[PDB]
């Protein structure tokens, strides 16, 4: 088999902040 | 033999925790324990939510 | 030229040894020390006695830090609403003194 | 369930009612921007006694993220006890002091 | 049962009260040396503190053990207190204040109705002087007995800001607060106080007489100022910051007025009506005491 | 009161005679040290809540 | 250098203002106690790298 190189990089996720209707404390 | 008793495994007793919930509150972190610990601390956690 | 080269050569000579030209990364960049009295990010502090460097301060890159940050979001959709209520007679209406 | 006070006041005597209670302690605050209530609600039937005989606990939440809830209630100590059976078999709290 | 010491419960180590400055431990008095007055050009008389009812709350019993300290530094210092005129915990106070009661003050603030020996708890002599004044603290929210929510923090502004000569003359200017601070000073010391065993405080200033009670006064009086100072955030009508010389400077203007706000800020804590109810009866009890 | 006496008398005549029923015996490093403290080697899989 | 005017200008207008995103809270014993020391209770579910 061949020798190989490969890449990679992190990854974004910087969603929009989800809209929750629950709460957690009263 | 007469059968005297009543055996069984498991038993109920007289008295049982009732448990009302307020559903909007819930915490936003979850909670991770083991599947162990769940399995022994689980229907209390569950119940006392 | 390797000027943005955080770690080079992850792997093993023999078992043990490191490669020559291996590089470890940077201690600065596992830091994330506090923030500062007003804010500003911080290195840990050196020596005991020492205060921590701001971390914008210097040339090192830091990978870790902390980030202040609300619990849920601040859009609740309770949007503020008033009651408007208009004059009752525009000629009555005091224009006067500023 | 609902209760008139016609009905209160009228009711056969030896007739057991079916009276509610609200724990509004799990209320959630308002929004800032809640319109004013220019009412106020009202409340007529209170008990003579304690009514929560039965309530091992109250309030499962935190008052901001480490504060009690006013009128939250932890479980009695003796719920977890389990302690031993007496030298004949009985059931035992453990002992309070070592002595 | 801990025995009262003829100094009073706050002699005690177990009972000091401290707070974080910018994160580390300081006594109450030099975090106050930090604090700095500008006069305006209002002032602040002392009105006379009108005489707290003689009625008490029901001493009904209730299920349950009440954590008063808890209930009470909430009241005064948490952030978003809630149901603080809630009467069934009073009641209980109430029913510490009887000659011969079964309820015990537990060191942790709890009160328990059980004789609970395990429970270490404050001597039953000092509790019941302790509750019989405290306990009107039930009342805070009946229209017969609101306390003035004005007048009284004249009081409060001369405990804290007041110089000698103005505490003697009973009027100060008007004073806008500050000190060199940190982001969240105000919440955080805030918290500092809500965390302290001001049971054992309170139960001195009772308890306590004739030379005792002056030499608790002075050993204890920044603690109190601390607690002032903790309501006067939370009633002064603006506080802002400062920057001066890479500084930021907190400023909270002004001292001794209560502004009735209500609505919640970054700043400082919140009083809603109820907070401020309470807050004016806690006030009034408390300087009847301290004043005497 | 009827409820009282049937629960009295209910009671009174409970003949139950507990058997054990299906048990784990958790490895303690599966448990977090609170819930090992607690445990004692064996326990029903019907732990009940507490 | 346009790249870094546009790159100094894109922070400049950087208004992002964070919002605590899912997040778990491990019990101590799940995880090895190198990972545990450095862990501070609850973390992002998406931890970036370090």
């Amino acid at each position: 088999k061949i020798a190989t190189a490969s890449s990679a990089r992190q990854a974004d996720v910087e969603k929009p902040a989800d809209v929750t209707f629950t709460i957690e404390n009263v | 033999l007469s059968d005297d008793f009543k055996q069984i495994s498991d038993p109920k007793g007289y008295l049982t925790y009732s448990v009302k919930y307020e559903d909007q509150f819930t915490k936003k972190d979850k909670l991770r324990a083991s599947e162990a610990d769940d399995r022994i601390v689980g229907p209390t956690v569950n119940l006392f939510k | 030229i390797s000027v943005a080269r955080s770690m080079r050569a992850i792997v093993n000579h023999n078992e043990v040894d490191r490669p020559r030209g291996a590089v470890a990364p940077s201690s600065y960049e596992m830091d994330t020390g506090t923030l500062s009295r007003n804010g500003d990010l911080l290195y840990s502090p050196v020596a005991n006695g020492q205060v921590g460097i701001p971390k914008l301060e210097v040339d090192h890159i830091s990978f870790s830090n902390v980030v202040s940050m609300m619990t849920a979001n601040i859009r609740t959709g309770d949007d503020m609403a008033v009651e408007r209520v208009n004059p009752d007679d525009v000629r009555a209406i005091n224009i006067r003194n500023a | 369930q609902h209760v008139d006070a016609e009905s209160i006041m009228t009711a056969p005597k030896g007739k057991l009612f079916h009276l509610q209670f609200m724990d509004g302690l799990l209320r959630p605050e308002p929004s800032a921007f809640d319109p004013p209530a220019s009412g106020e609600d009202m409340r007529l039937i209170y008990p003579l006694q304690p009514i929560s005989v039965a309530r091992s606990m109250r309030a499962i939440v935190n008052h901001n993220e480490v504060d009690r809830p006013r009128g939250a209630v932890a479980p009695s100590s003796y719920e977890m006890d389990t302690g031993t059976l007496s030298r004949n078999g009985d059931l035992l709290y453990s002992p309070v002091a070592n002595g | 049962m801990l025995q009262q010491p003829t100094g009073g419960y706050t002699t005690l180590e177990q009972f000091a009260f401290t707070i974080r400055n910018d994160g580390t431990n300081a006594t109450p008095t030099q975090f106050l040396q930090l604090l700095s007055y500008e006069a305006t050009e209002n002032e602040l008389v002392k009105k006379t503190i009108p005489t707290p009812e003689t009625h008490l709350p029901s001493a009904r019993n209730v299920p349950g053990n009440v954590y008063i300290e808890d209930a009470i530094t909430q009241a005064l210092f948490g952030i978003s207190a809630q149901n603080v005129n809630a009467h069934g915990y009073f009641s209980r106070l109430s029913a510490l204040a009887l000659p011969n009661t079964s309820a015990r003050l537990g060191l942790d603030g709890v009160i328990y109705n059980s004789e609970t020996i395990n429970i270490p708890f404050y001597d039953p002599a000092a509790v019941a002087n302790f509750a019989a004044t405290y306990a009107k603290l039930g009342n805070a929210s009946t229209p017969r007995y609101r306390a003035d929510m004005i007048d009284i923090y004249a009081h409060v502004g001369l405990e804290l800001a007041g110089t000698d000569a103005e505490r003697a003359a009973g009027v100060m200017p008007v004073k806008r607060a500050k000190f060199d601070s940190w982001e969240g000073s105000l919440i955080s010391l805030s918290r500092d106080v809500v965390n302290w065993k001001i049971l054992a405080f309170l139960i001195d200033l009772c308890s306590l007489e004739g030379e005792a009670l002056r030499a608790f006064k002075t050993r204890n009086r920044d603690v109190f100022r601390m607690m002032l100072f903790i309501m006067s955030t939370a009633v002064a009508a603006n506080v802002v910051n400062r920057k001066v010389t890479k500084r930021v400077d907190r400023v909270l203007e002004y001292i001794g007025v209560n502004s009735m706000r209500t609505a919640g800020r970054t700043a400082t804590i919140t009083y809603d009506l109820s907070r401020h109810e309470f807050a004016a009866k806690f006030l009034q009890l408390t300087f009847t005491r301290w004043n005497a | 009161v009827s409820g009282l006496l049937m629960v009295l008398f209910k009671v009174m005549t409970d003949n139950r005679l507990v058997i054990v029923g299906e048990t784990t015996t958790p490895m303690s490093n599966t448990l977090s040290t609170v819930v090992n403290n607690v445990l004692r080697t064996t326990y029903h899989n019907n732990v009940g809540v507490n």
